[PDB]
């Protein structure tokens, strides 16, 4: 079951590279609602692991609680099989191999996190785009560290939005109130469309195959507008959505 | 005629840098390619690598290269070898083989056995 | 580069009779189409065969191109005194081509 | 050229000076566009080929003319995007040589931008086409056969197609840019990653975000952006404005008059002051007063 906890001001992301200081700009774009209902989907470990093939729609904000790296890249497709070219991620060693070529799917994809890849994606036919650099999981690996991830696919590029912190609890067992903004780390000048989206998740074996704990977070976003509150450095201290309440339309 | 008339046989002191001539005749350089090949006495020959001779643009053999100082002229139709300097060790019969990455034999000159010994 | 060697040293054997020359390559070179050269008794060589199997250009009959690979086998039908001399498989595809160590015919010392 | 090969060029910053500099390379005529040009154009999935060419054919293989070659070997539309580049390969395909055969005997012609991989056998009579050439069957490669001979006749040409795609897709191909160098507090147009403007350049103090590139006040005016060339950061501030005002006794109490520049400091105007410089603006001999 689904478990739906309130977004609260969570899902914020720099909209493009302009220092803007002090200034509270506005601007409609595809946002994470604030206090939103997300589903939370536990994987512990029988294996509590699951892997949905959930609908990309417009855009989703993907968050990972785990303190060892269980959950590693995404697959992206808009059927996620082989006559579809879908794009890989994944964050072995420090390559994000992304990788956009007409994959063949196993039906369970799994990658030994101790690989198991030649299984995940069968097909390497029609290889169209590749690009490699430095892992996407750069934050380093008492608390728990915590991975937020906003993809995007637009005007033929494939747009993420991510930011990286320490958490130091985990009783509340659902996002902390605190506001930070993810920033642009990679723009994609892939152009397939992706209509679902699909988890990588990495099991080697029992840890049949059984890991470490993880938590991950899926919230879809939609347009809206918000009053982003640049500060003198041009951080993102805080913003107000207009649309959550009456007050806010006033603000 | 393609015939092509080597250096003659020269009793040569050590350490000294000659060009050997290689006469050509009745050929286009860039049209027919040249090459060059080296005998040591008595055993097979060596290859000096092969020239573009319409540009006289000779690329040495990777075992020559620098070893032997390989120039000929198009105009004059005549190679002049400076072999870098020639030593005692450089005695051995020089073969004018045209021939290109191909390596074909066409027409070899008439053979320097030069022996270089004071 | 390829090293090529063609079995044996020195086939001595009676003129007109037929004879192989297996040149030994280190790395299989059928795309060499080795040159064959038949080195004239102390004069400028003639290249006895071009393309390994394919024949010379002007060249009799008897002299036919043959073997491929790691061994060229060149087969002549009938040895005349032009074959009582030493031979060579050369590199044609091949580049620093190498010389063979040569093969002569021969009967009596 | 049977079969020739296409080629796909990405991320590219190509300069194509260098090719025309070359005598050997005397064909760079382009059916597409100017060579001029494309030196600045941009495109994308740039089409390459290699394919060998005796030059007494390419007439009939040039786009716009059909051959037997052409037919055969490679059909190309009489409209071409793009160059044809040849060069004399007299040499290396001279001895002789006869490795590259290429397509002249097919059943059927084929499609303009194809290459046919595999060798087709004419199908010529009704008698069947059993043992490759023979009779009513006729082989397509020819054995291109370049001698010494065929050095002067047939000559050997070393020749690439290059059409580009016209920019379906991003352009990821073409040539330099962004030449000129950068000065600091002057009044200078500049065009920094081909943003134009106008303005007086220093360097900024104020930091930038690491995605951060270009600066937007209140006005949203650029105020700020990270060089293109260096980590080094410049703000942007207008060129010096204006407006003029003429105090005047009254034409009859003589013709002087004293010219006062609102709110522009006094160091900051010369006598070139451009806008309206056709006043001479005195002197600095003329007394010249700062005020609020
Ligand atoms: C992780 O898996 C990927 C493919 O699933 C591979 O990544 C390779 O990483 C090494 C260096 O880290 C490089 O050769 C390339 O970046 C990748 N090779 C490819 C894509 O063929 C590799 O199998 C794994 N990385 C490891 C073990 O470091
Ligand atoms: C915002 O940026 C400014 C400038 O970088 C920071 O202010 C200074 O930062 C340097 C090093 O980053 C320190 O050595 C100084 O002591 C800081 N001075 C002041 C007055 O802050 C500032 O820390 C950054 N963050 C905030 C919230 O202002
Ligand atoms: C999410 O929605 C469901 C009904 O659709 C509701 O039962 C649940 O309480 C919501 N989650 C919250 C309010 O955190
Ligand atoms: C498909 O799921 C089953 C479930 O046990 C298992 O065979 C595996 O996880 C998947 N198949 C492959 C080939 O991995
Ligand atoms: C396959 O790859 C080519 C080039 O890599 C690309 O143009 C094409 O869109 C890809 N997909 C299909 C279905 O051909
Ligand atoms: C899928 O993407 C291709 C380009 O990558 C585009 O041409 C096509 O229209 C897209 N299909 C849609 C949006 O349904
Ligand atoms: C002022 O100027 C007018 C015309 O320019 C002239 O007629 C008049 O006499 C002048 N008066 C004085 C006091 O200069």
């Amino acid at each position: 079951p689904p478990a739906y906890t309130n977004s609260f001001t969570r899902g914020v992301y720099y909209p493009d590279k302009v220092f803007r200081s002090s200034v509270l700009h506005s601007t409609q774009d595809l946002f994470l609602p604030f206090f939103s209902n997300v589903t939370w989907f536990h994987v512990i470990s029988t294996k509590r692991f699951d892997n949905p093939v959930l609908p990309f729609n417009d855009g989703v904000y993907f968050a990972s609680i785990e303190k060892s790296n269980i959950i590693r890249g995404w697959i992206f497709g808009t059927t996620l099989d082989s006559k579809t070219q879908s794009l890989l991620i994944v964050n072995n060693a420090t390559n994000v191999v992304i990788k956009v070529c007409e994959f063949q799917f196993c039906n369970d994809p799994f990658l030994d996190h101790k690989e198991s890849e030649f299984r995940v994606y069968s097909s390497a036919n029609n290889c169209t785009f590749e690009y490699v650099s430095q892992p996407f999981l750069m934050d380093l690996e008492n608390f728990k560290n915590l991975r937020e991830f906003v993809f995007k696919n637009i005007d033929g590029y494939f747009k993420i939005y991510s930011k990286h912190t320490p958490i130091i609890v985990r009783e509340p067992e659902d996002l902390p109130q605190g506001f930070s903004a993810l920033e642009p780390l990679v723009d994609l000048p892939i152009g397939i469309n992706i209509t679902r989206f699909q988890t990588l998740l990495a099991l080697h074996r029992s840890y049949g195959w059984t890991a470490g704990a993880a938590a991950y977070y899926v919230g879809y976003l939609q347009p809206r507008t918000f009053l982003l509150k640049y500060n003198e450095n041009g951080t993102i201290t805080d913003a107000v959505d207009c649309a959550l309440d009456p007050l806010s339309e006033t603000k | 005629e393609v015939q092509l008339v080597q250096s003659g046989a020269e009793v040569k002191k050590p350490g000294e840098s000659l060009k050997i001539s290689c006469k050509g005749s009745g050929f286009s350089f860039t049209s027919y390619w040249i090459g060059w090949v080296r005998q040591m006495p008595g055993k097979g020959l060596e290859w000096m690598g092969i020239i573009y001779p319409g540009d006289s643009d000779t690329r040495y053999s990777p075992s020559f290269q620098g070893q032997v100082t390989i120039s000929a002229d198009k105009s004059i139709s005549t190679a002049y070898l400076q072999w870098s300097s020639l030593k005692a060790s450089d005695t051995a019969m020089y073969y004018c083989a045209r021939g290109g990455y191909e390596d074909v034999f066409d027409i070899w000159g008439q053979g320097t056995m030069v022996t270089v010994s004071s | 580069e390829i090293v090529l060697t063609q079995s044996p040293g020195t086939l001595s054997l009676s003129p007109g009779g037929r004879a192989t020359l297996s040149c030994r390559a280190s790395q299989s070179v059928s795309s060499s189409y080795l040159a064959w050269y038949q080195q004239k008794p102390g004069q400028a060589p003639r290249l006895l065969i071009y393309g390994a199997s394919s024949r010379a250009t002007g060249i009799p009959d008897r002299f036919s191109g043959s073997g491929s690979g790691t061994d060229f086998t060149l087969t002549i039908s009938r040895l005349e005194p032009e074959d009582f001399a030493v031979y060579y498989c050369q590199q044609y595809g091949s580049s620093p081509p190498t010389f063979g160590q040569g093969t002569k015919v021969e009967i009596k010392r | 050229v049977y079969a020739w090969n296409r080629k796909r060029i990405s991320n590219c910053v190509a300069d194509y000076s260098v090719l025309y500099n070359l005598a050997p390379f005397f064909t760079f005529k382009c059916y597409g566009v100017s060579p001029t040009k494309l030196n600045d154009l941009c495109f994308t999935n740039v089409y390459a080929d290699s394919f060998v060419i005796r030059g007494d054919e390419v007439r009939q293989i040039a786009p716009g003319q059909t051959g037997n070659i052409a037919d055969y070997n490679y059909k190309l539309p009489d409209d071409f995007t793009g160059c044809v580049i040849a060069w004399n390969s007299n040499k290396l395909d001279s001895k002789g040589n006869y490795n590259y055969l290429y397509r002249l005997f097919r059943k059927s012609n084929l499609k303009p931008f194809e290459r046919d991989i595999s060798t087709e056998i004419y199908q010529a009579g009704n008698k069947p086409c059993n043992g490759v050439a023979g009779f009513n069957c006729y082989f397509p490669l020819r054995s291109y056969s370049f001698r010494p001979t065929y050095g002067v006749g047939h000559q050997p040409y070393r020749v690439v197609v290059l059409s580009f795609e016209l920019l379906h897709a991003p352009a990821t191909v073409c040539g330099p840019k962004k030449s000129t160098n950068l000065v600091k507090n002057k009044c200078v147009n500049f065009n920094f990653n081909g943003l134009k403007g106008t303005g007086v350049l220093t360097e900024s103090n104020k930091k930038f975000l690491p995605f951060q590139q270009f600066g937007r006040d209140i006005a949203d005016t650029t105020d700020a952006v990270r060089d293109p060339q260096t980590l080094e950061i410049l703000d942007i501030t207008p060129c010096s404005f204006g407006g003029v005002s003429v105090i005047t006794p009254g034409t009859n109490t003589s013709n002087q008059v004293a010219v006062l520049y609102q709110g522009v400091n006094c160091t900051e105007v010369p006598v070139a002051i451009q806008l309206t410089p056709t006043w001479r603006v005195y002197s600095t001999g003329s007394n010249v007063f700062q005020t609020r």
